[PDB]
């Protein structure tokens, strides 16, 4: 429990107080404060492997309830957001999952395809960092991503966009990137640059090469 | 002229570094199973020695039908030439969709790459090979077109007996990955 | 005189590292003298240049003076079979782990610090008899109760006896890190899982003469911070040592220990110099 | 061709002393038992030297003396008529482009560009093999 998140925090003398403080006042050479946010930041940066770094997704250190553990620890020293559990003691899968679509895709258009896609894929960010591609997310990650703000990712709270805007919202991602094409092969899910390699590399290769085939050459 | 083959000599120190670097992969495997101690093919994988075995009977069954081919090449046919190089290609890409099919049936059942520490290496020892017998298929279509396009010549004959020991290599290489993999364990 | 002989090799604090100097100057020595011997010959054989009274006669084109060949192939294979000889008895006069030790400490090597142990003491005199913690282990890191922990601010401080049997047993967290004190005159690797490795990360000196300070650096290659992970080796008398370890079971920091002994709290010989970034950086 | 064989017999001679000689030597007073990985090594470079050695050697045991290995040859035993060498071609370097295009693709994980770059490879390796043999075109 609490005491054991203590020990998670303090006795990972690799992982945590070196950066953030056994007050989790943040030490100014290493890393922020970490005084204000809950289990929602814990549990969206440290199962996405993010956290204790030495900045792209990677597999989790800590697996077996010592997430949770770290999270209860951080958010009891201050209050902020929590995970959304389901009523047995799991972490919300199915249920997080919106039933209105067009006002999720509405919303997604609106508040999240600027920087990552129409749907989903990444973008590029300016002098370096980019946004991720989202198909390899959680839905409970998406949920405390969006909540929390990570790295110049602007922070979502939940009293300017609701939690049933963000089930909706997140149905329509996971809808998103999960949809079969209806047109063939997925050229990338860009506009028409890959679609004008594919016409000079395929099509017009194939047309000069009939033509060479028919006509002489001399 | 040309008292020794020239063609033959390159191919046969090529063939040596190919055995080098399957080496390295040998290694690769070896270790790692010195540490998992007892049960050591983990827990969900069950190799299958009932489909094992038929896929390496037709790898020495068209060994011996390159063979053939090239016994058809010596002399000055080349239409035995091609019947035989033909079914050497038919048996082996039969091998390859049979690899395919273990592979499919060993993934849909636990061993995976990210799996587990046997699953890699597994994986790694056998798809090179796998790689190694889709570009002798490629080498085999490539004769067979070259010899369809001019007047058959020693050069020719040069070309198929050089393909036909890069086979042979191949064959060897498989038996000695089936032995270590499916029997010694 | 030897101190230039020596081409910079300290002084040794211990007697391993004593005997291992000695070899160091012999060898050092009769790489010299065969050198010597070379560049002589070389430099000889500079003098037979061109005359112009030479006519048009070439030099008499010898060649193939065949038991020369006999003599300067057998004597190379005495010289390095007398080498081989007593390097092989001074390695395994370097490497004895006898099964009773005095004090035992577990390093813990990670991304750019170290940390301490203090696992057992056991001191002959009939004293001493300490113990670890393990209620934590939960899978080959070592977990004690006393444990000196460095930050990128303080330095961490290894406080050891005089005159003891002292053994190390290294482990490393997420990398490979390396262990040196040149002082010691030897250094090993710090791996992640030394056992499935089939790697030896425990060995031990007799005894260290002196008294004071000394520096430890890291010698693999680490990441970023790679030339930042030192630490500091504190040698006092057994004396000294009970205090110290009394007042740290009393719950005390390092520095504060160590000021209680009237020793500086701080390291002397290295100094926790920040995580630079550049000369002409905005501070 | 008497001289290459016994070269490479030498050093597979030496070769597989120093190979079992390892095998042993860490089966007993090593901290783990058997290395796994120099011996495996030290096998199949033994390997290489005995295909290699072998292949001359069932040359050499059938040939006839060669005016390069047979000294008090002249020069005018030689004479006659060589092989084939190629002169210019352009297929290497468009075979090196595919191959680079093919690792790049490799590099940063882009199943695209790896497909593009095999088939390039093989595209251009068909040139290469094809390029001394293609008859006059059919018009
Ligand atoms: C995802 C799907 C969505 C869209 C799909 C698009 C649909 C595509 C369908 C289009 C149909 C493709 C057919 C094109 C022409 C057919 C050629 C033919 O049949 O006659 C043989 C033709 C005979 O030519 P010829 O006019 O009688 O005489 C020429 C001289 O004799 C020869 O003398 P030369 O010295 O001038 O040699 C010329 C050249 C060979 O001739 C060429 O010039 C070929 C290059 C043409 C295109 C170049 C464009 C720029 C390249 C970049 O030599 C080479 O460089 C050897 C290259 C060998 C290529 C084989 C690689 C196979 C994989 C291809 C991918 O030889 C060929 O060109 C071989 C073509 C490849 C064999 C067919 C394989 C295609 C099967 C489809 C795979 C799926
Ligand atoms: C800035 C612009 C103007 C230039 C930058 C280009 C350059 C710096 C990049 C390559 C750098 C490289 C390592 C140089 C050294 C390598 C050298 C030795 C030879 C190999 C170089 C080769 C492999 C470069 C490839 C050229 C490349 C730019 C082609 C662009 C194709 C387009 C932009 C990709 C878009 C795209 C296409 C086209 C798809 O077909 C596709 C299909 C399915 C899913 C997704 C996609 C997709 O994203
Ligand atoms: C011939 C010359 C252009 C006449 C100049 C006369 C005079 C100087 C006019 C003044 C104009 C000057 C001032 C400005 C030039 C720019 C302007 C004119 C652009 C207008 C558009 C037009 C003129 C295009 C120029 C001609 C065009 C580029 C022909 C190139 C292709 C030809 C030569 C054979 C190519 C063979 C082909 C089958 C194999 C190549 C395969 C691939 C790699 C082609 C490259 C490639 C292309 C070409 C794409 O367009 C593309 C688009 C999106 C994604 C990727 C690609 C891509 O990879
Ligand atoms: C390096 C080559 C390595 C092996 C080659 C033999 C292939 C052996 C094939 C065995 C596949 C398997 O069984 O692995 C099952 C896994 C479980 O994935 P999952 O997590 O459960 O599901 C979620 C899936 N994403 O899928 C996979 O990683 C798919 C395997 C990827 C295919 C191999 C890549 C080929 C690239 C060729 C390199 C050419 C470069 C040339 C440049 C010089
Ligand atoms: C010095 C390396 C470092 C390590 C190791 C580290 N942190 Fe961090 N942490 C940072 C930095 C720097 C940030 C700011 C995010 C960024 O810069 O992209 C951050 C951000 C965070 C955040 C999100 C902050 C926010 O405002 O949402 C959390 C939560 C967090 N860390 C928790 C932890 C925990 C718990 C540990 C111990 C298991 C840990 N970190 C270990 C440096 C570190
Ligand atoms: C360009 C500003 C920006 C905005 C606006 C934005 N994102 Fe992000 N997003 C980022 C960046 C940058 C990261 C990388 C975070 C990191 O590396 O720690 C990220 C990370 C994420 C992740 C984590 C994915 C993973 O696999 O770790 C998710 C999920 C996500 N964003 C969802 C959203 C949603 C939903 C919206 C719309 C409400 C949104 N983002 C809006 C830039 C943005
Ligand atoms: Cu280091």
């Amino acid at each position: 429990s609490s005491a054991l998140l203590r020990t998670g925090k303090q006795l990972f003398d690799t992982s945590c107080v070196s950066c953030h403080g056994a007050n989790l006042q943040g030490v100014p050479d290493h890393g922020p404060s970490l005084i204000g946010v809950g289990e929602a930041a814990v549990y969206f940066q440290v199962s996405t492997g993010r956290m204790p770094a030495m900045a792209p997704r990677k597999d989790p250190i800590f697996d077996e309830a010592q997430i949770d553990a770290i999270g209860a620890y951080v958010q009891a020293n201050g209050g902020g957001p929590t995970v959304v559990r389901n009523p047995d003691g799991s972490i919300a899968t199915q249920s997080l999952r919106g039933n209105d679509l067009g006002r999720g895709g509405d919303l997604f258009r609106l508040n999240c395809a600027s920087c990552h896609n129409f749907t989903g894929k990444g973008g590029a960010l300016s002098s370096g960092k980019y946004a991720p591609d989202l198909a390899p997310a959680n839905e409970q990650q998406i949920l405390t991503a969006m909540l929390t703000g990570p790295q110049n990712m602007p922070k979502f709270s939940n009293r300017q966009l609701s939690f049933e805007a963000k089930k909706d919202i997140i149905a329509y991602v996971k809808v998103a990137t999960e949809a079969r094409q209806p047109g063939g092969y997925l050229l990338g899910g860009f506009g028409p640059a890959p679609e004008g390699m594919a016409m000079w590399i395929i099509g017009m290769v194939a047309a000069i090469g009939l033509a060479l085939w028919i006509g002489a050459r001399s | 002229l040309n008292r020794p083959n020239m063609v033959s000599v390159g191919t046969i120190v090529w063939l040596s570094s190919e055995l080098m670097f399957f080496a390295g992969l040998f290694a690769m495997y070896f270790t790692a199973r010195a540490q998992a101690g007892g049960a050591w093919p983990p827990e969900p994988t069950e190799l299958n020695l009932a489909l094992a075995v038929p896929v390496t009977l037709v790898l020495i069954a068209s060994s011996f039908t390159c063979q053939m081919g090239v016994f058809a090449a010596e002399r000055g046919d080349v239409f035995g030439l091609r019947r035989w190089y033909v079914i050497t290609f038919l048996m082996g890409l039969f091998f390859v969709l049979g690899q395919g099919y273990e592979y499919i049936h060993l993934v849909e059942h636990g061993t995976t790459i990210p799996g587990s520490a046997y699953g890699s290496v597994f994986y790694l020892a056998t798809g090179f090979h796998g790689l190694h017998v889709i570009g002798g298929l490629v080498a085999f279509v490539l004769l067979l077109a070259r010899t369809k396009m001019s007047k058959f010549t020693p050069a020719q004959a040069t070309a198929a007996i050089v393909v036909s020991y890069y086979w042979h290599f191949v064959d060897i290489v498989w038996i000695a990955l089936f032995a270590t993999i499916y029997f010694v364990r | 005189w030897s101190d230039a002989l020596a081409l910079g090799w300290p002084t040794g604090i211990t007697p391993e590292a004593k005997l291992n100097r000695e070899l160091w100057i012999g060898s050092v020595i009769a790489s010299f003298a065969v050198g010597a011997i070379v560049w002589g010959l070389i430099f000889w054989t500079s003098a037979f240049h061109r005359k112009k009274a030479t006519d048009t006669e070439l030099p008499r084109q010898f060649g193939y003076n065949m038991p020369l060949e006999l003599t300067l192939t057998v004597i190379p294979f005495l010289i390095i079979s007398v080498l081989f000889y007593f390097t092989v008895v001074v390695q395994e006069r370097m490497m004895h782990k006898d099964p009773n030790p005095e004090v035992v400490i577990d390093v813990t090597a990670f991304q750019w610090n170290w940390k301490f142990g203090y696992q057992k003491i056991a001191f002959a005199d009939g004293s001493f008899d300490y113990d670890g913690a393990d209620p934590e282990r939960k899978t080959y890191l070592n977990f004690d109760k006393i444990e000196t922990l460095g930050t990128s601010s303080e330095i961490p401080v290894l406080v050891l006896p005089a005159g003891k049997r002292i053994e190390f047993v290294l482990n490393s967290a997420d990398v490979i890190h390396g262990f040196w004190v040149p002082e010691f005159l030897f250094k090993r690797d710090v791996l992640p899982e030394p056992k499935a490795n089939n790697s030896d990360n425990v060995f031990q000196v007799s005894e260290i003469q002196q008294t004071g300070a000394f520096v430890g650096r890291c010698t693999e290659m680490c990441g970023t911070f790679h030339a930042m992970m030192n630490f500091e080796v504190r040698v006092v008398e057994p004396n000294d040592f009970k205090a110290y370890i009394d007042q740290r079971n009393a719950g005390k920091t390092n520095a504060e220990a160590l000021a209680a002994i009237n020793q500086p709290p701080l390291a002397i010989t290295t100094e926790p110099f920040e995580s630079r970034r550049g000369e002409l950086v905005p501070q | 061709m008497h001289i290459e064989a016994r070269l490479f017999e030498i050093l597979t001679a030496f070769f597989a002393l120093a190979a079992v000689v390892y095998a042993v030597l860490t089966a007993m007073f090593a901290t783990g038992g058997v290395e796994w990985a120099g011996t495996t090594a030290l096998v199949l470079t033994t390997g290489l030297t005995l295909i290699t050695g072998t292949f001359f050697r069932f040359v050499a045991r059938r040939l006839d003396t060669r005016p390069e290995d047979y000294e008090d040859a002249e020069i005018s035993d030689g004479a006659g008529e060589l092989g084939f060498f190629a002169p210019h071609s352009w297929w290497p370097i468009l075979i090196s482009l595919s191959f680079s295009t093919a690792a790049v693709g490799a590099a940063l994980w882009l199943p695209w560009l790896i497909a593009a770059g095999v088939a390039f490879v093989i595209t251009s390796v068909c040139g290469l093999v094809f390029e001394y043999y293609w008859g006059p075109e059919k018009h």
